DNA sequence: TCTCCACAAAAGG
DNA sequence: ATGTACAGTGACAAATTATCTGTCGTC
DNA sequence: GACGACAGATAATTTGTCACTGTACACTACGCCTTTTGTGGAGA
DNA sequence: GCATTGCTACGTCT
DNA sequence: ATGTACAGTGACTAATTATATGTCGTTG
DNA sequence: CAACGACATATAATTAGTCACTGTACACGTAGAGACGTAGCAATGC
């Protein structure tokens, strides 16, 4: 409901200097003298002068700068031309289709005669004419979130729901991503980029655990980067470390995207275990947390190794490949000194105060109580459900084993839990009230 | 004469010493003021740390023109009343001119120490630094509106100034709305919207009605620093800015702010980040380079 | 060795107007009054306007103005800190590695505090002293090539030799390309993104021929390719052309880069036989004339079709799949009739006064005889070497065979040469006195 | 008084109709004439198509004061003697700017044109269309020098106007080196340096020494356009441009070349573009559109 | 006619 | 001496409205 | 010294021209991997 | 044995 | 109300030199 | 009554730091597909 003249346009600014001298009150006669004076000031009539005090009594300061055309911004062209120009690029550039300004001219040249007009709009009127569309395209493609200010925080959910996040280990968030630096053997040969599963608190924003391999994203995968976040961490002076990465603890929640590994059914098994629920992410940019920090990981770790593919294939270097020197052993215990070192002892973006490893230290609402390695092994481990045949001897992935008290329910299915590494040994449960207990072991004989 | 004749605008350092809310030792203010100069009654202040310049004067200007209104917290006893633009205005480029022009005065560019004796002198750091800006603007509002304004001059001694600024006034002058007085308020170009209508400003998120839709977009933003709660956003044409809402900030813990309580917030913000020290950061720097260098062949 | 001052500022247009009116001849008595009129109208001493006419007469108009001072572009924090900023950044970009300007202010802060010193420079300015390197490595990876101007032209091979480029049917380049457009099959379903192998003659910048189908490049598609432009071109009314592909002839040079499809020696047969010259390039950027209407037929017509797919990952639209609907014989029809009527139709633009069709039939020396189409298949044919036993028993991938004059000629290996799309028929040739006679097209069982 | 004094600079339309090389039109040309005053003897000459401005008065100033190097095509069996500075420029933002660098006095404020017309101008077949510019400006050298130097003008004593030109030297002035007066020429601000050392100006390749050092850089051009077969390169500092080398055009069909030569060849090429016919295109875009218009998607 | 145990297909990242 | 060209652009002339700017007239 | 009619007069836009230049063409993602959910052969 | 004819894999290029 | 957060930048200030600039004295 | 060097005071032009703001990558992702020549080996008829 107001305006505001900026950048007088020093024509206009010793006009506003002429302004100033009919401002002062005055009789008729001086003031007329005066108007007469100032119009030889800048070369007009008097009428002139009149219409200028008229329009900055009106207008004030903006009326003393001439206004900009009432055309300015159209076109003579028509405003059939402009419609059909308009609507070209519009559906040319439906879907797939990519259609640029001098193919829209094109199809104007050949509506024009079709159309027998012998002044069809120009490739340049065309450019002129379709700009805004593009400038608001690329305003529309630039836009910046705000994102989360201070302590509260929550995360949308698929259900949605919004997840609150106000403890320390509230909500945990897990992630993968393809490490841009490509590795090498004990030999000097290349092996592959490894993948990074990544375990961020969501409150504290510190690391709780992480899992480097070149195995992919799986649910052994993610149990192995869960057990790191969970166990108390212990390195030795292989890793320099000048600080500890004095982290641990169960979560109570899990935020994950929708791939198949984080809706395992071994996954729910995992949280049904630990007593934490698994939640989905309606898109990605919601797991944001757990998904900024690749990036940070790049731009001050990764880029400095000698072997680095960069984002994307568009800025991969040449030099990657035959550059490659570092083995997952070197590279992981550069990237846990970086974690301990420097990601967990930097300071939380929003806080401004408080180291993350500080933030998630103070927030936990009671020191949380280490679980023992075996309980949590037993935890994460693949499970399914099978039935124990004459005598016992349960086969169980094309091999067969057997132990003790098992004959004696033959033909009760019971649960079949075991870790997808040794697979020689299994546990044996059974469901023998509405409680599952822990029947026996099948170990290979 | 009569009153809103002529107004004279003059600077002057307090000699109070003064101190953020978190304690930081901070220099000494400049006290800025309008005085109606028939009546010899103040008719706006402007308290802070920038130094004399067109914008302190624009500010006081805006506080003298418009009517004034203070909260509970200055436990005021009387009304500071005064209001209605000049005549005539008197201070120390060309932006005053154009404010006058703008607002239909003329500007001409050329009672400290009764301030100082009574209020300065009595008050903590005059000339052990505990007050505030807000202590001290709070204490010198009160000071003018309840004896300054309230006092008898020495000469044709029969009523209060503020009754002789009163009894002065030809006509009672019609309140000039508040957004034409934002020319004379604080600046800031170029500042990005954000998705939802949101800018930031002073480290802080400033959410505004009828923004949304610019979006990805640059726009001006004109404040009060004696209160930067609400901030003005305008859009420029390459010639003139249009005033588009009042955005608000968000996740204040306080319903009141101003410039310099948000600057304090963030000068502690940074100290306390540099407080983090940084060995551990250069450590793992250079052994990282020393293994890099070692694979080297 | 010359030195000229422009965008003078209105400072020194003033002290220009003083200088002109300080340079009419005239007396000591009366150029002292005009000396101290220049003095205070620049509100200065007279022996600043003395030093102003004696920089101005020793210099000209670029002593008017004063000269920027000599630490402008030099650094105050010292030779040892330039010199070890710059270095770190060198050393650290060297390779695969990608140091950033933060990273170096990083290691300058490490070897400050090795080095005791608290005064270390700042980030902004390690900025500053590494602006000129980043600004002279984007100047270096944005310089433009002039090209060819002109009729006269020479291609240059990897043997190191220039080759002359003198008429039509000189030299031919032929080139794939993975076509950015998805194709479907009946009934709706996508298979993949055609190859497009297109051979065009250099002397015209005309398309002798195309080849486009989803059989990756091979000695095979090559052939397909030389078949078509070699032979004169029929196409029916489907194909809606409004023009003609008049092109055909044998090249007597074939310019190819360094591919398997290229360097085989079916290649070496046909050029052989027909009578080429095949030559390599050692650049890609002296194949351009085959390389850049690759970037013509995606922009002109590519982009515009429904399922595309830009040439990039990072400019995919993600409606490709969905928007994928055109078949390999509909997209075939479509560039076709875009080469036909757009673009040997189009100038070449180096000339700029001639099509590219125009060109070619203008730059033939003779009017070339086709082949019958009969003897062009036989020398695009795959070739072997056989030996023929029993009174003839080829076994030529592992298939039965048997000769009618193939009896007694059962001692000798026997030329062998045919083509995989029908393997039923083959055809046998003797090496007599450095020659070669057809025998018969030993059938299969 | 002496010879080497005030200096006039007149505008005029020369009446003679020209046309390019291949035949098309071309708009009546402008004369910009340097005279001196103790002699009428014609000074320098500028003939161009360009209205007067600056640009054209500094050339023809730039001509009158070098010494003047003319080919055996011109069929001149008279030299031109013309060299020198002027005390004053009397002419007519930018001229001052050269009087303050060279020395001279330029002013703001007898024209011999009518003679040239009487004389020369009016032979010509265009006079007021089979005129190029380079030959009327040929016969206009030819004038000047054969025949209006050497026009003993009775009125002015027995002397021609040459050698009153000569003897009212003072002293032979050392000629100005041509560098310090490439102000006078005509400026190209923006022009990018390819690979090699190699600009693209006026539809030519230009390859000069020390120029491949600055491949990716921008340049500042000074040239002539009566032999625009070299062009000066000038690098752009924060105030002032520093000469940087000779660029020379390459693959010229002749060894002389002019800006209005070049532009003929462009408007030419142009023109054989604008030629082709453009149907065939329009109706392939337009059957394009409609057949992916008819086609389904995986509905 | 259930239990092991392969396949293939769909759907996410 | 020389990669290849086409979309896109800068600087500018040409065409076109549209406000502007002087005169009369009535205030 | 206020305004409006009313008619040229600037001059501020759009429109079209054309010489110059930036940059993509250089084989390149739909494939890899995983995990659940049928469906069907060997056995009990 | 000893020479053809098939494979498979590996380097290399696009 | 709210995705994340770090590298680079813009605008300003403070420190740091490099000349600009008003006398004094010699020079014709 | 104006040129030419010191000179020492004074701007002021240049750089070095501050610090709030903003753009933009993080979102599984090119080493693999395919082809071709050059070795090794094996089936195999004499």
């Amino acid at each position: 409901k107001n305006v505001i003249a900026t950048q007088l346009s020093e024509e206009a600014q010793v006009k506003l200097e002429v302004i100033q001298s009919l401002l002062e009150p005055c009789d008729r006669t001086t003031y007329g003298q005066k108007l007469r004076e100032a119009a030889e000031k800048l070369n007009v009539s008097l009428r002139t002068v009149q219409r200028l005090v008229k329009n900055w009594e009106q207008d004030g300061l903006v009326g003393l700068t001439q206004t900009s055309r009432a055309d300015k911004g159209k076109h003579r062209i028509g405003e059939f031309w402009e419609n059909f120009i308009t609507k070209t690029y519009k559906e040319g550039n439906k879907g797939s289709k990519r259609m640029t300004p001098k193919q829209v001219a094109l199809r104007v040249e050949a509506k024009a005669r079709e159309l027998k007009d012998s002044k069809p709009p120009n490739y340049k009127t065309v450019l002129r004419v379709l700009a805004p569309i593009l400038e608001k395209q690329q305003k529309a493609k630039s836009i910046r979130s705000p994102g989360w200010r201070g302590t509260t925080l929550s995360v949308k959910t698929r259900e949605g729901k919004d997840l609150s996040v106000d403890y320390s280990n509230h909500v945990w968030q897990c992630d993968h991503t393809r490490v841009d630096v490509l590795l090498v053997d004990q030999h000097g040969e290349i092996l592959s980029r490894p993948w990074l599963t990544t375990v961020i608190d969501t409150y504290s924003r510190c690391i709780m655990g992480i899992n480097l391999g070149f195995d992919a994203p799986s649910s052994g995968v993610v149990a192995l980067a869960l057990r790191h976040a969970i166990l108390p961490k212990r390195y030795g002076s292989e890793y320099k470390l000048h600080c500890e990465w004095g982290t641990y603890g169960k979560p109570e929640h899990f935020y994950t995207d929708g791939g198949k590994d984080f809706r395992s059914n071994h996954l729910s098994q995992i949280g049904a275990q630990l007593g934490f629920v698994c939640h989905l992410r309606d898109r990605p940019s919601e797991g944001g947390v757990v998904e900024r920090p690749f990036k940070t990981l790049n731009d001050q770790l990764f880029s400095t190794l000698p072997g680095y593919t960069g984002s994307n294939v568009q800025e991969r270097p040449e030099d990657a490949e035959k550059d490659a020197r570092l083995t997952l052993r070197e590279l992981e215990q550069l990237l846990v000194r970086y974690i301990v070192d420097r990601y967990n002892q930097s300071i939380d973006a929003r806080m401004g105060d408080q180291t993350r490893f500080e933030r998630w230290e103070a927030g936990l609402p009671t020191v949380p109580v280490p679980i023992p390695e075996r309980d949590l092994d037993i935890c994460l481990m693949k499970q399914s459900r099978r039935t124990v045949q004459r005598g016992g001897c349960l086969q169980f992935q094309n091999l067969m084993y057997r132990g003790e008290y098992l004959a004696g329910y033959a033909g009760e299915t019971v649960n079949l839990r075991f870790d997808p590494r040794d697979i020689t040994t299994i546990l044996v449960y059974r469901q023998e009230n509405n409680q599952e207990v822990f029947l026996t072991r099948a170990h290979a004989q | 004469d009569y009153s809103n004749h002529v107004w004279q605008c003059d600077h002057t350092r307090v000699d109070v010493l003064l101190v953020d809310q978190h304690g930081e030792i901070l220099s000494r203010p400049w006290l800025t003021t309008v005085i109606d100069t028939y009546s010899r009654c103040i008719m706006g202040i402007n308290l802070g740390f920038d130094a004399p310049s067109s914008g302190v004067v624009a500010l006081a200007l805006r506080h003298a023109i418009l009517p004034k209104r203070y909260g509970s917290e200055y436990k005021l006893h009387c009304e500071w009343g005064t209001y209605g633009k000049p005549e005539h205005f008197y201070t120390d480029s060309n932006h005053l001119s154009q404010i006058g022009a703008q607002l239909g005065f003329v500007c001409h560019l050329r009672p400290f120490k009764t301030l100082n004796d009574q209020l300065f002198s009595t008050l903590p750091g005059y000339t052990d630094a505990r007050l505030t800006l807000r202590e001290l603007e709070q204490l010198l509002v009160r000071y003018i509106v309840d004896r300054y304004n309230q006092s008898i001059d020495a000469r044709m001694g029969d009523q209060t100034r503020f009754e002789r600024w009163e009894a002065g006034l030809p006509t009672v002058p019609v309140p000039i709305p508040e957004r034409d007085l934002d020319i004379c308020l604080m600046k800031q170009s170029r500042r990005t919207v954000q998705r939802g209508g949101c800018l930031q400003f002073q480290n802080l998120m400033y959410r505004g009605e009828y923004l949304a839709g610019y979006a990805g977009e640059t726009v001006n933003l004109r404040f009060d620093p004696r209160d930067i709660t609400t901030i003005l956003v305008y859009r420029q044409e390459n010639n003139q800015e249009v005033f588009l809402t009042r955005a608000h900030a968000q996740g204040l813990e306080t319903e009141q702010l101003a410039l310099d309580e948000a600057e304090a917030a963030s000068r502690r913000l940074r100290t306390a980040g540099k407080t983090i020290s940084n060995q551990s950061l250069l450590q793992e720097v250079v052994d990282r380079d020393a293994l890099v260098a070692t694979k080297k062949s």
